[PDB]
Protein backbone atom coordinates (compact mmCIF):
# COMPACT_ATOMS: atom_id res chain seq x y z
CA UNK A 1 0.00 0.00 0.00
CA UNK A 2 1.58 3.27 -0.93
CA UNK A 3 1.55 5.69 2.01
CA UNK A 4 2.26 9.08 2.43
CA UNK A 5 2.55 10.58 6.28
CA UNK A 6 2.36 14.30 6.37
CA UNK A 7 3.89 15.90 9.70
CA UNK A 8 4.70 19.44 11.04
CA UNK A 9 2.01 21.37 10.89
CA UNK A 10 0.85 23.74 14.02
CA UNK A 11 0.03 27.55 14.75
CA UNK A 12 2.76 29.85 13.68
CA UNK A 13 2.89 34.08 14.01
CA UNK A 14 2.31 36.43 10.86
CA UNK A 15 5.87 36.56 9.75
CA UNK A 16 7.07 33.47 10.98
CA UNK A 17 8.53 30.23 8.79
CA UNK A 18 7.79 26.21 9.18
CA UNK A 19 8.98 23.39 7.43
CA UNK A 20 6.59 20.26 6.80
CA UNK A 21 7.11 16.80 5.99
CA UNK A 22 6.09 14.07 4.11
CA UNK A 23 7.67 10.31 5.02
CA UNK A 24 6.74 8.22 1.90
CA UNK A 25 6.52 4.12 2.42
CA UNK A 26 5.34 1.20 0.18
CA UNK A 27 6.99 2.74 -3.25
CA UNK A 28 10.14 3.64 -4.81
CA UNK A 29 9.89 7.38 -3.34
CA UNK A 30 13.42 8.12 -5.63
CA UNK A 31 11.48 7.14 -9.12
CA UNK A 32 8.67 9.75 -8.58
CA UNK A 33 7.82 13.22 -9.23
CA UNK A 34 6.01 14.93 -5.96
CA UNK A 35 3.71 17.56 -5.49
CA UNK A 36 2.28 20.21 -2.55
CA UNK A 37 -1.07 21.19 -3.12
CA UNK A 38 -3.36 23.07 -0.35
CA UNK A 39 -6.64 24.28 0.65
CA UNK A 40 -7.78 27.18 2.93
CA UNK A 41 -10.74 27.01 4.96
CA UNK A 42 -14.01 26.71 2.99
CA UNK A 43 -12.01 26.77 -0.32
CA UNK A 44 -11.08 25.03 -3.16
CA UNK A 45 -7.41 22.74 -3.70
CA UNK A 46 -4.81 25.25 -4.99
CA UNK A 47 -1.68 23.78 -6.71
CA UNK A 48 1.53 24.88 -5.04
CA UNK A 49 4.63 23.27 -7.11
CA UNK A 50 6.25 19.74 -7.97
CA UNK A 51 9.69 18.31 -7.61
CA UNK A 52 11.42 16.04 -10.05
CA UNK A 53 13.21 12.72 -8.56
CA UNK A 54 17.06 14.00 -8.43
CA UNK A 55 15.20 17.88 -7.54
CA UNK A 56 17.03 19.16 -10.96
CA UNK A 57 13.52 20.73 -11.72
CA UNK A 58 11.11 22.59 -8.95
CA UNK A 59 8.68 24.41 -10.27
CA UNK A 60 6.01 26.68 -8.29
CA UNK A 61 3.35 28.34 -8.79
CA UNK A 62 4.48 32.32 -9.52
CA UNK A 63 2.66 33.73 -6.71
CA UNK A 64 4.28 31.51 -4.12
CA UNK A 65 8.06 30.95 -5.50
CA UNK A 66 9.54 33.56 -3.23
CA UNK A 67 7.75 32.43 -0.07
CA UNK A 68 8.21 28.59 -0.35
CA UNK A 69 10.83 25.93 -0.64
CA UNK A 70 10.30 22.27 -1.97
CA UNK A 71 13.01 19.53 -1.33
CA UNK A 72 13.97 16.00 -0.90
CA UNK A 73 15.67 13.87 0.79
CA UNK A 74 15.16 10.39 -1.17
CA UNK A 75 17.47 8.36 1.17
CA UNK A 76 15.11 9.39 3.97
CA UNK A 77 12.01 8.80 1.59
CA UNK A 78 10.78 12.11 2.82
CA UNK A 79 9.47 15.41 0.60
CA UNK A 80 9.76 18.95 2.55
CA UNK A 81 8.01 22.46 2.32
CA UNK A 82 9.66 25.35 3.67
CA UNK A 83 7.52 28.14 4.40
CA UNK A 84 8.89 31.80 5.04
CA UNK A 85 6.87 34.81 5.90
CA UNK A 86 3.49 33.21 6.38
CA UNK A 87 0.73 35.05 6.11
CA UNK A 88 -3.34 34.79 7.22
CA UNK A 89 -3.74 33.66 3.54
CA UNK A 90 -1.55 30.65 4.06
CA UNK A 91 -3.78 29.15 6.93
CA UNK A 92 -4.80 25.71 4.94
CA UNK A 93 -4.73 22.05 5.00
CA UNK A 94 -1.07 21.13 3.25
CA UNK A 95 -1.47 18.04 0.49
CA UNK A 96 1.64 16.61 -0.38
CA UNK A 97 1.18 13.58 -3.65
CA UNK A 98 2.94 11.18 -5.74
CA UNK A 99 2.55 12.47 -8.96
CA UNK A 100 -1.34 13.64 -8.37
CA UNK A 101 -1.94 9.87 -8.19
CA UNK A 102 -1.61 9.32 -4.15
CA UNK A 103 -2.63 11.55 -1.48
CA UNK A 104 -1.22 12.15 1.85
CA UNK A 105 -4.06 13.21 4.42
CA UNK A 106 -3.30 16.56 4.93
CA UNK A 107 -1.02 19.01 8.17
CA UNK A 108 -2.75 22.17 9.07
CA UNK A 109 -1.32 25.39 9.27
CA UNK A 110 -2.83 27.95 11.01
CA UNK A 111 -1.31 31.35 10.86
CA UNK A 112 -2.67 33.66 13.46
CA UNK A 113 -1.12 36.26 16.10
CA UNK A 114 -4.26 35.33 18.98
CA UNK A 115 -3.16 33.41 21.83
CA UNK A 116 -4.99 29.90 23.45
CA UNK A 117 -7.74 31.29 25.09
CA UNK A 118 -10.88 28.38 26.63
CA UNK A 119 -14.25 29.57 25.56
CA UNK A 120 -16.43 31.49 27.73
CA UNK A 121 -20.20 29.47 27.53
CA UNK A 122 -23.43 31.62 27.18
CA UNK A 123 -27.31 30.23 27.06
CA UNK A 124 -29.42 30.25 24.35
CA UNK A 125 -32.46 30.10 27.07
CA UNK A 126 -36.16 28.54 24.83
CA UNK A 127 -39.38 30.18 25.35
CA UNK A 128 -41.57 22.07 20.15
CA UNK A 129 -38.59 24.35 21.79
CA UNK A 130 -34.69 25.25 20.53
CA UNK A 131 -32.37 25.69 22.84
CA UNK A 132 -28.85 25.69 23.14
CA UNK A 133 -25.70 27.07 24.54
CA UNK A 134 -23.18 29.83 22.63
CA UNK A 135 -19.69 28.84 23.12
CA UNK A 136 -17.88 32.24 22.16
CA UNK A 137 -14.10 33.37 21.94
CA UNK A 138 -12.21 30.42 22.01
CA UNK A 139 -8.92 29.48 20.29
CA UNK A 140 -7.40 27.73 18.14
CA UNK A 141 -9.97 24.82 17.12
CA UNK A 142 -11.37 22.64 17.85
CA UNK A 143 -13.59 22.51 20.78
CA UNK A 144 -16.87 19.45 20.94
CA UNK A 145 -20.14 19.80 22.86
CA UNK A 146 -22.70 17.25 23.94
CA UNK A 147 -25.72 17.29 26.00
CA UNK A 148 -26.84 15.69 28.92
CA UNK A 149 -23.01 13.66 28.72
CA UNK A 150 -23.86 12.20 25.93
CA UNK A 151 -27.59 10.62 26.69
CA UNK A 152 -29.00 13.58 24.38
CA UNK A 153 -28.47 13.10 20.84
CA UNK A 154 -31.40 13.55 18.98
CA UNK A 155 -32.54 16.83 17.48
CA UNK A 156 -29.15 18.16 18.17
CA UNK A 157 -26.83 20.70 15.92
CA UNK A 158 -23.92 21.72 16.49
CA UNK A 159 -22.83 24.65 13.89
CA UNK A 160 -19.36 25.11 12.54
CA UNK A 161 -17.20 27.96 14.06
CA UNK A 162 -17.01 31.37 12.72
CA UNK A 163 -13.27 33.22 12.79
CA UNK A 164 -14.01 36.61 14.58
CA UNK A 165 -12.28 39.92 13.62
CA UNK A 166 -10.81 39.15 16.77
CA UNK A 167 -9.07 36.32 15.83
CA UNK A 168 -11.23 34.12 18.15
CA UNK A 169 -13.86 31.40 17.08
CA UNK A 170 -17.22 31.19 17.98
CA UNK A 171 -19.92 28.74 17.42
CA UNK A 172 -23.34 27.82 18.49
CA UNK A 173 -24.77 24.47 19.45
CA UNK A 174 -28.59 23.80 19.97
CA UNK A 175 -31.31 21.39 20.16
CA UNK A 176 -35.11 20.88 19.74
CA UNK A 177 -36.92 19.16 22.67
CA UNK A 178 -40.97 18.97 23.22
CA UNK A 179 -42.24 22.31 24.76
CA UNK A 180 -43.67 19.78 27.64
CA UNK A 181 -40.51 19.01 28.80
CA UNK A 182 -39.18 22.17 29.42
CA UNK A 183 -40.39 21.85 33.40
CA UNK A 184 -39.18 18.79 33.99
CA UNK A 185 -36.12 17.89 32.18
CA UNK A 186 -32.52 19.35 32.88
CA UNK A 187 -30.68 20.27 29.79
CA UNK A 188 -26.65 20.57 29.85
CA UNK A 189 -23.96 21.35 27.55
CA UNK A 190 -21.08 20.04 28.13
CA UNK A 191 -17.73 22.16 26.25
CA UNK A 192 -14.52 20.62 26.17
CA UNK A 193 -11.58 22.79 24.28
CA UNK A 194 -8.70 20.72 24.47
CA UNK A 195 -6.35 22.62 23.27
CA UNK A 196 -6.41 25.35 26.56
CA UNK A 197 -7.54 21.97 28.93
CA UNK A 198 -11.22 23.79 29.66
CA UNK A 199 -14.26 21.94 30.14
CA UNK A 200 -17.60 23.35 30.99
CA UNK A 201 -20.73 22.28 31.72
CA UNK A 202 -23.30 25.29 31.35
CA UNK A 203 -27.11 24.31 32.68
CA UNK A 204 -29.82 25.98 30.01
CA UNK A 205 -33.22 26.67 31.32
CA UNK A 206 -36.46 29.14 30.55
CA UNK B 1 -3.13 30.65 -16.39
CA UNK B 2 -5.37 28.42 -17.72
CA UNK B 3 -8.54 28.77 -15.55
CA UNK B 4 -10.76 26.14 -15.49
CA UNK B 5 -14.59 26.60 -14.59
CA UNK B 6 -17.15 24.18 -12.82
CA UNK B 7 -20.40 26.73 -13.34
CA UNK B 8 -22.13 23.84 -11.10
CA UNK B 9 -20.92 24.53 -7.82
CA UNK B 10 -23.77 22.37 -6.05
CA UNK B 11 -25.77 19.19 -7.97
CA UNK B 12 -28.67 17.86 -6.59
CA UNK B 13 -29.05 14.01 -6.81
CA UNK B 14 -30.80 10.52 -5.63
CA UNK B 15 -29.02 7.60 -5.08
CA UNK B 16 -29.34 5.54 -8.42
CA UNK B 17 -29.10 8.25 -10.43
CA UNK B 18 -26.74 9.18 -13.03
CA UNK B 19 -24.98 12.05 -12.17
CA UNK B 20 -22.39 14.21 -14.42
CA UNK B 21 -20.20 17.23 -13.44
CA UNK B 22 -18.75 19.72 -16.14
CA UNK B 23 -15.64 21.46 -16.55
CA UNK B 24 -14.52 23.62 -18.60
CA UNK B 25 -11.03 25.58 -19.58
CA UNK B 26 -10.08 28.73 -20.64
CA UNK B 27 -8.11 27.73 -23.87
CA UNK B 28 -7.63 23.89 -24.99
CA UNK B 29 -5.46 21.32 -23.06
CA UNK B 30 -5.11 18.70 -25.22
CA UNK B 31 -6.79 16.33 -22.68
CA UNK B 32 -4.39 16.67 -19.27
CA UNK B 33 -7.63 17.07 -17.36
CA UNK B 34 -7.76 14.85 -13.92
CA UNK B 35 -10.49 14.10 -11.98
CA UNK B 36 -10.78 14.60 -7.89
CA UNK B 37 -13.23 13.27 -5.10
CA UNK B 38 -12.65 14.98 -1.77
CA UNK B 39 -14.89 13.51 0.89
CA UNK B 40 -16.82 15.21 3.89
CA UNK B 41 -13.66 13.93 6.08
CA UNK B 42 -11.40 15.94 3.54
CA UNK B 43 -9.45 12.79 2.16
CA UNK B 44 -8.99 13.43 -1.53
CA UNK B 45 -8.36 10.72 -3.89
CA UNK B 46 -7.66 10.88 -7.81
CA UNK B 47 -10.94 9.08 -9.76
CA UNK B 48 -9.65 9.82 -13.35
CA UNK B 49 -7.03 10.59 -14.96
CA UNK B 50 -5.66 11.74 -18.57
CA UNK B 51 -9.75 12.86 -19.41
CA UNK B 52 -10.78 8.60 -19.30
CA UNK B 53 -8.36 6.69 -17.29
CA UNK B 54 -9.40 5.20 -14.46
CA UNK B 55 -7.09 5.18 -11.66
CA UNK B 56 -6.49 2.45 -9.90
CA UNK B 57 -8.85 1.60 -7.03
CA UNK B 58 -11.77 3.38 -8.68
CA UNK B 59 -14.73 1.85 -9.73
CA UNK B 60 -15.81 1.75 -13.37
CA UNK B 61 -19.07 3.24 -12.20
CA UNK B 62 -17.00 6.48 -12.78
CA UNK B 63 -15.86 7.34 -16.16
CA UNK B 64 -14.60 10.81 -17.79
CA UNK B 65 -14.44 12.26 -21.23
CA UNK B 66 -14.06 15.47 -23.82
CA UNK B 67 -11.40 17.26 -25.88
CA UNK B 68 -9.88 21.14 -26.48
CA UNK B 69 -11.87 22.73 -23.68
CA UNK B 70 -14.80 20.50 -22.35
CA UNK B 71 -14.79 17.54 -20.03
CA UNK B 72 -17.60 15.78 -18.07
CA UNK B 73 -17.60 13.09 -15.29
CA UNK B 74 -20.06 11.18 -15.23
CA UNK B 75 -20.90 8.70 -11.89
CA UNK B 76 -23.61 6.20 -13.44
CA UNK B 77 -25.07 5.41 -10.68
CA UNK B 78 -24.98 7.19 -7.28
CA UNK B 79 -23.79 5.60 -4.39
CA UNK B 80 -23.66 6.71 -0.91
CA UNK B 81 -20.08 7.11 -0.63
CA UNK B 82 -20.11 9.28 -4.12
CA UNK B 83 -21.31 12.02 -2.10
CA UNK B 84 -18.58 14.32 -2.29
CA UNK B 85 -16.65 17.50 -3.68
CA UNK B 86 -15.38 16.96 -7.20
CA UNK B 87 -12.54 19.08 -8.70
CA UNK B 88 -11.33 18.95 -11.95
CA UNK B 89 -7.76 20.11 -12.90
CA UNK B 90 -5.36 20.28 -16.04
CA UNK B 91 -1.94 19.71 -16.14
CA UNK B 92 -1.34 20.92 -19.80
CA UNK B 93 0.42 24.01 -18.72
CA UNK B 94 2.45 25.22 -15.44
CA UNK B 95 0.95 26.33 -12.96
CA UNK B 96 -1.62 23.52 -12.97
CA UNK B 97 -4.96 24.70 -12.02
CA UNK B 98 -7.91 23.31 -10.48
CA UNK B 99 -11.64 23.74 -10.99
CA UNK B 100 -13.72 25.82 -8.10
CA UNK B 101 -15.70 22.28 -7.48
CA UNK B 102 -19.16 20.85 -6.99
CA UNK B 103 -20.34 19.31 -4.31
CA UNK B 104 -22.80 16.77 -4.39
CA UNK B 105 -26.32 16.63 -2.33
CA UNK B 106 -29.37 14.32 -2.02
CA UNK B 107 -32.20 15.82 -3.09
CA UNK B 108 -35.56 15.41 -1.05
CA UNK B 109 -38.91 17.99 -0.73
CA UNK B 110 -38.76 21.67 -0.36
CA UNK B 111 -38.63 22.16 3.60
CA UNK B 112 -39.36 25.44 5.46
CA UNK B 113 -37.26 26.07 8.33
CA UNK B 114 -38.34 26.36 11.89
CA UNK B 115 -36.98 29.79 13.21
CA UNK B 116 -36.15 31.35 16.78
CA UNK B 117 -34.50 34.04 17.88
CA UNK B 118 -32.46 34.11 21.19
CA UNK B 119 -31.61 37.24 22.83
CA UNK B 120 -27.94 37.87 24.53
CA UNK B 121 -27.51 36.47 27.95
CA UNK B 122 -27.52 38.59 31.13
CA UNK B 123 -24.39 36.59 31.89
CA UNK B 124 -22.32 37.92 28.32
CA UNK B 125 -23.86 41.50 28.99
CA UNK B 126 -21.52 41.72 32.15
CA UNK B 127 -18.90 41.29 29.99
CA UNK B 128 -19.46 44.38 27.75
CA UNK B 129 -20.83 42.25 24.42
CA UNK B 130 -24.12 41.29 23.30
CA UNK B 131 -24.62 38.28 21.07
CA UNK B 132 -28.06 37.83 19.75
CA UNK B 133 -28.64 34.35 18.00
CA UNK B 134 -31.16 33.10 14.78
CA UNK B 135 -31.96 29.58 14.25
CA UNK B 136 -33.28 28.36 11.16
CA UNK B 137 -33.92 24.33 11.54
CA UNK B 138 -34.09 21.59 9.47
CA UNK B 139 -34.74 23.31 5.89
CA UNK B 140 -34.64 22.31 2.06
CA UNK B 141 -33.10 23.77 -0.02
CA UNK B 142 -29.69 25.03 1.25
CA UNK B 143 -30.02 28.52 -0.13
CA UNK B 144 -31.56 30.69 2.56
CA UNK B 145 -31.35 34.48 3.76
CA UNK B 146 -31.47 35.92 7.04
CA UNK B 147 -31.86 39.67 7.33
CA UNK B 148 -31.14 41.12 10.79
CA UNK B 149 -33.09 44.37 11.67
CA UNK B 150 -32.51 46.64 14.97
CA UNK B 151 -35.87 49.30 15.70
CA UNK B 152 -36.30 48.79 11.60
CA UNK B 153 -32.49 49.82 10.71
CA UNK B 154 -30.82 46.80 8.38
CA UNK B 155 -27.60 45.66 10.20
CA UNK B 156 -24.96 45.24 7.42
CA UNK B 157 -20.89 43.62 8.54
CA UNK B 158 -22.58 42.95 11.72
CA UNK B 159 -23.34 39.32 11.55
CA UNK B 160 -21.84 35.84 10.42
CA UNK B 161 -23.55 32.66 10.07
CA UNK B 162 -22.72 28.91 9.27
CA UNK B 163 -24.52 25.71 8.14
CA UNK B 164 -24.73 22.51 8.95
CA UNK B 165 -23.55 19.67 6.38
CA UNK B 166 -26.57 18.04 4.99
CA UNK B 167 -28.82 15.75 7.42
CA UNK B 168 -28.27 11.74 7.10
CA UNK B 169 -31.44 10.89 8.17
CA UNK B 170 -33.94 13.32 7.00
CA UNK B 171 -31.67 15.26 4.19
CA UNK B 172 -31.77 18.96 5.30
CA UNK B 173 -29.78 21.78 6.80
CA UNK B 174 -29.76 24.01 9.58
CA UNK B 175 -28.38 27.53 9.71
CA UNK B 176 -27.10 29.56 12.67
CA UNK B 177 -26.94 33.45 12.66
CA UNK B 178 -25.27 35.80 15.18
CA UNK B 179 -25.40 39.39 15.39
CA UNK B 180 -22.81 41.13 17.58
CA UNK B 181 -23.02 44.25 18.96
CA UNK B 182 -21.54 46.43 21.95
CA UNK B 183 -23.40 45.98 25.23
CA UNK B 184 -24.03 50.05 24.85
CA UNK B 185 -25.03 49.81 21.26
CA UNK B 186 -27.73 46.61 22.59
CA UNK B 187 -29.16 48.98 25.86
CA UNK B 188 -30.09 51.76 23.22
CA UNK B 189 -32.75 49.62 20.67
CA UNK B 190 -35.51 47.87 21.63
CA UNK B 191 -36.83 45.88 18.88
CA UNK B 192 -34.61 43.21 17.53
CA UNK B 193 -35.96 40.85 14.57
CA UNK B 194 -34.43 38.15 12.08
CA UNK B 195 -35.95 38.10 8.59
CA UNK B 196 -36.07 34.60 7.03
CA UNK B 197 -36.48 34.08 3.29
CA UNK B 198 -36.23 30.37 2.05
CA UNK B 199 -38.61 28.63 -1.03
CA UNK B 200 -40.48 26.83 1.30
CA UNK B 201 -41.98 30.06 2.93
CA UNK B 202 -44.85 32.14 0.47
CA UNK B 203 -43.56 35.33 2.33
CA UNK B 204 -40.25 36.00 4.59
CA UNK B 205 -40.80 34.76 8.43
CA UNK B 206 -39.58 37.54 10.66
CA UNK B 207 -39.04 36.32 14.61
CA UNK B 208 -38.49 39.26 17.02
CA UNK B 209 -38.32 40.36 20.43
CA UNK B 210 -38.30 43.84 22.52
CA UNK B 211 -34.96 44.11 24.77
CA UNK B 212 -35.99 43.57 28.89
CA UNK B 213 -39.43 42.20 27.88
Amino acid sequence: EVKLLESGGGLVQPGGSLKISCAASGFDFSRYWMNWVRQAPGKGLEWIGEINPDSSTINYTPSLKDKFIISRDNAKNTLYLQMSKVRSEDTAIYYCARQMGYWGQGTTLTVSSASTKGPSVFPLAPSTAALGCLVKDYFPEPVTVSWNSGALTSGVHTFPAVLQSSGLYSLSSVVTVPSSSLGTQTYICNVNHKPSNTKVDKKVEP
Amino acid sequence: DIQMTQTTSSLSASLGDRVTISCSASQGISNYLNWFQQKPDGTVKLLIYYTSSLHSGVPSRFSGSGSGTDYSLTISNLEPEDIATYYCQQYRKLPYTFGGGTKLEIKRTVAAPSVFIFPPSDEQLKSGTASVVCLLNNFYPREAKVQWKVDNALQSGNSQESVTEQDSKDSTYSLSSTLTLSKADYEKHKVYACEVTHQGLSSPVTKSFNRGE
